[PDB]
């Protein structure tokens, strides 16, 4: 069975950059995976960060990038913000018109 | 009637000299053909899937889904060379010949014998053949192309290549529609690609017959078919190459020094600097003229993306390219997109012999230069200031993509409004010699497979049948399969192939290239102590041409 | 612009079964291939079903196979979730999905709808 | 005179039927045509410029920037298949014929009448409208073609599709030369993109009048206007589609074990090694012989750069497709480019009842298969190692200058000296049927908005305008605006389109698809309770053809 | 002789199109027929008794009770469409045509082969099949129509429609006269009904034998037999169907109120009171004037007792009826009395894989509207008085003869002088083409099982037979069975059937039925994958007419 793994936690100090990780235990992520990022708040629904490995939704700040590092999928955060605090879901596309979900990183900005 | 012969055997080529150094060459071809009774009497929609092979990331080249109607009819097919030339003519017509021409076509079948095999219940295995002389066998000449077009030589199905050797019809099929579609992968792509076979489309359908579609001719013993005549429209077929590149059309370059003593070392100077030099190029923002730069009137060959699959609705294919790879004569190993390779078994040139399933291959190199070298491509910058720095020039070597093997030639299509470039030559004695071609509103300039091509049409198939001999205790209604009388056929099938060819003409001072017997090959035309013989692949395009 | 409402979630016995509704706007419904995510309580995401092509073909995460069916109504422009055989597992907010590519899609959720909690509990 | 009538109405279809399967298809199409007088007399050369909206960073595909003369007179275009056919015709046409020719095309106008409006000073509106015997329509035939090419159903301007409905005709204008440049950006371009229009070139200017071009015809009351019979020189028109995809053209491959029960899980198996296979490839360095690799005798379709913009002297522009997206027939989603989209108003097949300027729009999906599935196209490397490896293999997905939302195919280009292609459907109603060629040099092999194209000529753009009606006072040397009497027109114009046309055969067991009523669509071909009328579109080539 | 064959495989259908939308249909129809010697060489007279079934009270329907004499003679039929049409000219005919004639019709036998059969004493069986040269074949064609007419197309034993499935001959019978005696009963009548058999009348006695009446053709392998042409002089066969009850035939009444916004629920109004209204009425003592009781031209369609059973000498059969149940298109459960059932065997439509003895059934439902819906009915009495009281009208629901189950429409017939209706469609592919019309002094106005119908005559029925193959040891005065050696026959049988028909018009500003393969129907054309073929039935008369 396919397992996204993604950093339980992390942490970033205002205005730096911290920088999410989604791999995959067996293989590999790429651009065919389609990789997108995902921000939810407490008692509220995901908001879509990023899709397509690179492509930002409109309205979502600049500070959030998307890219393939290595083998995984990175999500970096420059001159993160206090409203950037939030848990961080990884969608990868598993081929056919399969999806799965990493276990999420909850990001808090000191 | 029973024991009167109603043909001949003919295997004689014959060049018939006529006025203005025209040629008419008549090839005869006889062969033994032995048929079988159809497994099955029945048409059956087949659908053929691997999706296991093309389960693995990075297999999707070798995609073999798709549906087939499996008819119980035979094609007899002679659309080979070898079917209609030995070493021997071969050699004389590529040596002595500059251009070929298909005149006609014709083809009978003679001699029908239809033979019944009794089988004892006697443990270890007995049988005995009896002429059934009322027996019949099934002939369906598509004289007016009803049916889809089915070439065997693409299969390495066609007749025999020995006159001595009897050969066997192919059973015939035809491609049913389909939809299909597979998402390409590699080695460490995760997931499970795309990968489905989706069914066929309803306004897509043709189901064929030969009993709805041609009359059918019941031949006993003492019948025979003749098709008749047919006379083709194509185009003349060259026996020679060129060799020029764009580097070698027009005018040279003036050597104001020339060499004073021979040798490899002394080189003519044109004695002009490059950006001193007089001339016209197309780069108007550039004083230099080169070899490179300056100005020909056309292109000769063209660029494009090799071992590019593409997908279509019923899956992905290879994009075919006109010309071969340059520099596979300098270096044999280079030979790859463009250079068809062609596998046989022992009916079409392999040594017969031989024990296994794997076939003789070959991959054939054109003498003709019309190819490309991409290692040796780049692009740059439109300001072309030279030496070109790092990044104002795509080199092969840049990755593209991001993937360091492949470059942008991978990807790089150069055809165009000025691209010249030459028909497929022949490929003896296993390539095709006619195609039909498209029924589409915009036609191809030119086939890969053949030298000639059907504009209007071309004779029609031959397809033969077992009659079904029946038991007697037949029952249409029956769900089980019809119980046969276990019958075979065989028939002596004759045809006949003109060309007209015009005799070569000497140039040059110097002698040209000719296909000769040596020690190295010498054996390759004759056969062993056993009997065993082989025909190796010729070259047909050997006599240089200018071409400009 | 595009909005996506979810409806139908509500407290229901194992074995059970519960169809949830979606309705969207400020798009074509039909131009967009959808789905069905569900977060179990202070658990991740985790896809249930996707519906996807002119043809609405429908692919089912393992945990949902057999038991859960997604299909779309485009005259209406409503996505529905029929859950059957309903266990304590499948008690979670579900959310809408929709993809953003109509010919080319971005193989990840565009959109989310606010959700439907769905208990599950004897 | 002022009480004769000087034509005749006549609306109907004509179906004579001739030996060997041939059919005359005579359409006549009657119109009553109101036309207004000019808002202007004069003409005037109108700059639109909207380079607020291009501003915007990404919204160069938005630019409208150009040039027109705007004329006063009218264009009378009835160049849509509407005009000539309703639901029956076309469902009787596209369903017993195969190919269709276009013969002839006569046009005339006839009981014109001119009324002037008189106003009252009454403050609440009052007026009346009073026969001016003595008034003239202007009637221009363009028959030499000097006039610039303007078809009208690329704009949805030509005359109604319903016989009882009246119409009206287009005021003419035509492109005026102009230079413009615009640098494309991107949401997230810093700074201004270069976004300048720099005017008109004085060498390509062409100032065109009908009154310095063409005779003008006087026509009162009792006056009539015929054009003649004008006879065309295009090409058959297809009424089939080809399902053949490269992987469908040939002799399938024998399976030597077939299935031995009915299903959709068995499948026949070839039963041979892929690199144990025979027959021919252009892959010179690889032994598998599979599907997907196997030699065929040409490309059906070919792969173009999608969604890309090309700049020129004029600004940018889309670059066209022959075919429409692969795909499109599985997944209606999926059409987009080579998918031409119709945007129509309430005299072209909208329901005649809605309110609002939002137009009914549909896309045409055509039967024939010679689209693309990008998403399934790939590279890779010559060497071919398979399973190819993550840097041998360029896939759909890789991106291509750093864009994740660009890969290789948007800028892949496969058109080259084996690509066959076919002729665009006819779109019914709302498609063009001739169209004039391009008088350069080298013309393209195909237009992708019309099935026929003038080699020559084609007949000439009919003009017509109100003659001024001027007051007494008039007075030439005023600078203010010329003063007329209010006057329109209400004139009959009646055409004739010729077709030759080819009744289909059946050429398979299976029957073929065929356009029927049916509950779905029921409505689609009858008035409502109030009148409401609409023309939903229809295919055209239904019936399949073997390319191959 | 032995080795030459004697006629051609022809199975094609050609579409010739004359002047004026005419179009000769010539169907070819080739067979191979596998006949067995007859099991008895004598004619028996055999009485079926199914008194068991019949003495259970309520199954008086179920009566098999007759006497047939039955023949060492086999029936050669080819009176069905399946065996002339395939599906594709079935669409092409019933899409592109309104009406077909009958031309003529010709068969012919060819390539006879007979062969004897010797059966080995091992105790396993085995056997051997030898051609008997010498052998011959008895054919017999009735050209005067002097042996019974028993049409193979109601017992669904015409010739195989699958040109390469082998097919057979039914073995022949005729009915023999004889007289029975049935009282109906039902479950609940106590005591045993009236049911005996009371033997033959000598005055109706008809002994028939094909060598007494008919000459007989000994076919040896070496011979051949052709019927001739025979040409018919049957009535046109309608390929439209009418709409129109007696509620849509003529002027519609005036709508003066007509709705002023599109939907569903706003209707046009008439405007007057029904007793104000003007018009004419049959109805000489009301004042009322609507659509159910004004005057109509005639009626179409008529009302017979549906599921009535008349006696006469030879027992009870069912009353036919012209036309179908109305209703049974807006719902199919509907469909029973007028509406045929056809039940086929896997030689003539049923999925050809399929085991046991259950036959394919399909109920066919005419898309013309003639027929009648009984629940609708009503009587009432001669004074009108509305809203009609309970003891002034006889409703469908109201019991007759005290029987719930049963009402005056049951019983009802409304056959006058003033019916319409139309003849049957065809049905395809198991309907009957042509059938006798009957000697007797005043005829049926149309015949329930074929379209077409002989005045005169219709060619005479074709009859084959293995002639006597005796053994050494035959003693005609012995009483036991004559001993014969086993011998059969396999023969091919060519027809060709010619229909003249003429193209459809479009009438009408909308498209009207056609058709059509789709995704539900599209492998019912298409054998599967083990080749299973099978033939669904089409409907013939899918464009309407209009009848007033």
């Amino acid at each position: 069975q396919t397992v996204v793994t993604q950093e339980p936690s992390l942490s970033v100090s205002p205005g730096g950059t911290v920088t999410l990780t989604c791999g995959l235990s067996s293989g590999s992520v790429s651009t065919s995976n389609y990789p997108g990022w995902y921000q939810q708040t407490l008692g509220r629904a995901p908001r879509t960060i990023i899709y397509r490995t690179s492509s930002r939704p409109s309205g979502v700040p600049n500070r959030f990038s998307g890219s393939i590092s290595g083998n995984k999928a990175a999500l970096t955060i420059t001159g993160a913000q206090p409203e950037d605090e939030a848990d961080y879901y990884c969608s990868l596309y598993m081929g056919s018109y399969t999806y799965v979900f990493g276990s999420g990183t909850q990001l808090t900005v000191l | 009637g029973v024991g009167i012969s109603t043909g001949t055997f003919n295997n004689q080529t014959e060049f018939k000299f006529l006025e203005n150094g025209w040629v008419y060459i008549t090839a005869n071809s006889s062969r033994l053909v032995h048929l079988n009774m159809p497994e099955s009497e029945n048409y059956r929609r087949v659908v053929v899937n691997n999706l296991d092979k093309t389960a693995v990331n990075g297999n999707m080249a070798l995609d073999d889904t798709h549906a087939e109607i499996v008819t119980p009819w035979s094609l007899v097919d002679a659309n080979a060379w070898g079917v209609w030339f030995n070493p021997g003519d071969w050699q004389l017509i590529v040596n002595t010949m500059s251009e070929l021409h298909l005149v006609s076509f014709e083809q009978e079948i003679f001699n029908v014998v239809l033979k019944t095999v009794s089988e004892s219940a006697t443990q270890p295995p007995t049988k005995v053949y009896n002429n059934d002389l009322t027996a019949s066998l099934m002939v369906a000449l598509d004289s007016n192309n009803t049916m889809p077009f089915t070439p065997a030589a693409m299969r390495s199905e066609t007749l025999g290549f020995y006159p001595w050797k009897p050969t066997i019809p192919t059973p015939w099929r035809y491609y049913f529609q389909w939809d299909r579609t597979l998402i390409p992968s590699h080695t460490g792509t995760s997931g499970t690609p795309t990968n489905i076979y989706h069914g066929t489309d309803p306004d897509d359908v043709q189901f064929y017959t030969i009993e709805n579609s041609v009359p059918v001719h019941l031949l006993r013993t003492g019948d025979e078919f003749a098709t008749g005549t047919f006379f083709f429209d194509c185009k003349p077929c060259r026996l020679t190459h060129t060799w020029q590149t764009n580097r070698a059309l027009g005018l040279p370059p003036f050597l104001n020094s020339l060499p004073q003593s021979e040798g490899g070392t002394n080189f003519g100077y044109i004695g002009v600097q490059q950006d001193k030099r007089r001339g016209v190029t197309q780069m108007g923002n550039t004083n230099y003229i080169t070899e490179a730069t300056i100005m020909r009137p056309a292109e000769v060959g063209y660029s494009a993306p090799y071992y590019s699959f593409e997908a279509s609705t019923q899956g992905p294919f290879k994009t075919p390219i006109a010309a071969g790879r340059g520099g596979a004569q300098t270096d044999e190993n280079q030979a790859a997109d463009g250079d068809p390779r062609y596998a046989f078994g022992r009916q079409h040139g392999q040594k017969t012999t031989t024990t296994g399933e794997t076939p003789e291959r070959f991959t054939y190199i054109a003498h003709q230069d019309t190819g490309r070298y991409p290692e040796g491509d780049w692009i740059q910058n439109i300001n072309f200031n030279l030496p070109v720095t790092d990044d104002n020039v795509l080199l092969p070597t840049d990755p593209i993509g991001g993937k360091t093997g492949i470059n942008y030639t991978n990807i790089f299509n150069t055809y165009g409004p000025l691209t010249a470039l030459n028909n497929v030559p022949p490929v003896y004695p296993n390539g095709q010699i006619w195609d039909k071609e498209f029924d589409t509103d915009l036609k191809p300039r030119l086939h890969v497979n053949a030298p000639f091509v059907c504009q209007n049409n071309c004779p029609g198939q031959l397809f033969v049948k077992v009659a079904p001999n029946l038991t007697n205790q037949y029952d249409p209604d029956a769900s089980a399969n019809m119980s046969r009388i276990v019958t075979y056929s065989d028939f002596w099938w004759k045809g006949k192939l003109v060309f007209k060819a015009k005799l070569r003409a000497s140039h040059t001072w110097n002698p040209i290239q000719q296909m000769s017997i040596n020690v190295d090959n010498q054996f390759n035309y004759v056969p062993s102590n056993i009997g065993g013989m082989k025909i190796v692949y010729e070259k047909s395009q050997l006599a240089p041409r200018k071409l400009y | 612009e595009v909005q996506l409402v979810e409806s139908g979630g509500d407290l229901v016995k194992p074995g059970g079964s519960l169809r949830l509704s979606c309705v969207a706007s400020g798009f074509t419904f039909s131009s967009y291939n959808m789905g069905w995510v569900r977060q179990a309580p202070g658990k991740g995401l985790q896809w249930v079903a996707w519906i996807y092509g002119s043809r609405s073909s429908t692919n089912y995460a393992d945990a949902v196979k057999g038991r859960f069916t997604i299909s779309r109504d485009n005259a209406k422009n409503t996505l529905y979730l029929q859950m059957n055989s309903l266990r304590a597992e499948d008690t979670a907010v579900y959310y809408c999905a929709r993809d953003g590519g109509s010919p080319a899609a971005y193989y990840g959720m565009d959109y989310w709808g606010p959700g439907t909690s769905l208990f599950v509990s004897s």
